[PDB]
C-alpha cells in the first residue's frame, strides 16, 4: 500500500538527509559541453563524464554571488534535499563536490528539454495531457511532503521532459525540511499562493495551490493571474477572482477551484482526507495511479532524440569560463556542501 | 482575447524566482 512504501520511503530518505554524501566527483573528471541554462548563481551545463562516457547536467553555484543574494541556507537544503530524496520524477544527484570558488551538483541530463518549451511553442495542451503532467506531480507532492519537504518552486521551467516522455522535477533551491510552518518570501510571482504574498506563515498547502496553477497554465496556454509587473500579480492573486477559459470542462474547472482556493479550511491537499481529495476528483477519475508511478502509461509527447549530448531541445546561451581561484571563498559557510 | 493579451505582456518567457 501507500502507506507501506511512503514509511519504507522515510527510511532511506533519513538515512542520508543525517548522514549526507559529500565530495563524490572532481572538476577535471568532465568535459564541459555547452550551457543547457542560467541563474543569478550560475549556470547548469551539459557535461560528459571522462571515465564512463555518460553525458549528465551540472549545475555550477558561484559561492560569492551565493553570499551575496543570502542563499547560502537555501543552497544547502538543495544539496541536502537531493542527496537524499529517490522517487520517479525527481532528477537524480549523482555527484556533488565543490572547489575554491564554486558549488556543484552534477545530475542525470534530461534531453527532452524544458516543459516551458513545449507548452510556449504549442500553445496549450489538451485536459488528457495535462492531466497526464499532473498526476506525476500529485505523486510526486505526495512523496515530498510525507518527508516533510515544501518545494515551493513548481513550474514549467523546472520540469523536464524525459526520452520516454515523463516529467523530471528539477532545482531544489527553494526545496525545505519543516515539521511546522515557515516564512521565506521566496518563489515564483505566477506560482505564490495568496498566503505566501500577504507574509503568513505557511506549510505544504502552498505547493497544491502551486499545481492549482500549473494545470491551468498547461491546459489554457497562459497563468490564471498574468500582468506586466510582479506587483499587479500579486493584486490579482490576494483578490479570489479566476476566469476559466470556456473550452476547459467542469470537472477541470471544480478542481482547479479546490487547488486556487484562498481558504486552507476548504484547498485540496491540505484537508482531512489529504491527497485523496485530489486523487479522487472527477477530473482524474481516468487516472490509473499505480501505472503513472510505473510509468507504464504511453506518454501524449515523446521528444526527438538525436544523440545522448544532443542539446536542440534546449534555448542556446552566452557561454562564460569557468573561473577557479586560487584562494578559498565562503570555506566557513559551505562547510557541510 | 486572453491569450492575445498574454502572448502581448512581458511574461511569455522563463520567468525568474524572487
Ligand atoms: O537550477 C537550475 C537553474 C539554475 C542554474 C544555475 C544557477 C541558478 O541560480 C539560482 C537562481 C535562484 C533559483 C533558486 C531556486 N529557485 C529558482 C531560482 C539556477 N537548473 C537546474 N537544472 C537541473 C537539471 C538536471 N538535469 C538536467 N538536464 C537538462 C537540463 C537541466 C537539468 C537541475 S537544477
Amino acid at each position: 500500500s501507500v502507506k507501506e512504501f511512503l514509511a519504507k520511503a522515510k527510511e532511506d530518505f533519513l538515512k542520508k538527509w543525517e548522514s549526507p554524501a559529500q565530495n563524490t566527483a572532481h572538476l577535471d573528471q568532465f568535459e564541459r559541453i555547452k550551457t543547457l541554462g542560467t541563474g543569478s548563481f550560475g549556470r547548469v551545463m551539459l557535461v560528459k563524464h571522462k571515465e564512463t562516457g555518460n553525458h549528465y547536467a551540472m549545475k555550477i553555484l558561484d559561492k560569492q554571488k551565493v553570499v551575496k543574494l543570502k542563499q547560502i541556507e537555501h543552497t544547502l537544503n538543495e544539496k541536502r534535499i537531493l542527496q537524499a530524496v529517490n522517487f520517479p520524477f525527481l532528477v537524480k544527484l549523482e555527484f556533488s563536490f565543490k572547489d575554491n570558488s564554486n558549488l556543484y551538483m552534477v545530475m542525470e541530463y534530461v534531453p527532452g528539454g524544458e516543459m516551458f518549451s513545449h507548452l510556449r511553442r504549442i500553445g496549450r495542451f489538451s485536459e488528457p495531457h495535462a492531466r497526464f503532467y499532473a498526476a506525476q506531480i500529485v505523486l510526486t507532492f505526495e512523496y515530498l511532503h510525507s518527508l516533510d519537504l515544501i518545494y515551493r518552486d513548481l513550474k514549467p521551467e523546472n520540469l523536464l521532459i524525459d526520452q520516454q516522455g515523463y516529467i523530471q522535477v528539477t532545482d531544489f533551491g527553494f526545496a525545505k525540511r519543516v515539521k511546522g510552518r515557515t516564512w521565506t518570501l521566496c518563489g515564483t510571482p505566477e506560482y505564490l499562493a495568496p498566503e505566501i504574498i500577504l507574509s503568513k506563515g505557511y506549510n505544504k498547502a502552498v505547493d497544491w495551490w502551486a499545481l492549482g496553477v500549473l494545470i491551468y497554465e498547461m491546459a489554457a496556454g497562459y497563468p490564471p493571474f498574468f500582468a506586466d509587473q510582479p506587483i499587479q500579480i500579486y493584486e490579482k492573486i490576494v483578490s479570489g477572482k479566476v476566469r476559466f477559459p470556456s473550452h476547459f470542462s467542469s470537472d477541470l474547472k471544480d478542481l482547479l477551484r479546490n487547488l486556487l482556493q484562498v481558504d486552507l479550511t476548504k484547498r485540496f491537499g491540505n484537508l482531512k482526507n489529504g491527497v485523496n481529495d485530489i486523487k479522487n476528483h472527477k477530473w482524474f477519475a481516468t487516472t490509473d495511479w499505480i501505472a503513472i508511478y510505473q510509468r507504464k502509461v504511453e506518454a501524449p509527447f515523446i521528444p526527438k532524440f538525436k544523440g545522448p549530448g544532443d542539446t536542440s531541445n534546449f534555448d542556446d546561451y552566452e557561454e562564460e569560463e569557468i573561473r577557479v581561484s586560487i584562494n578559498e571563498k565562503c570555506g566557513k559557510e559551505f562547510s557541510e556542501f | 482575447t486572453t491569450y492575445a493579451d498574454f502572448i502581448a505582456s512581458g511574461r511569455t518567457g522563463r520567468r525568474n524566482a524572487i
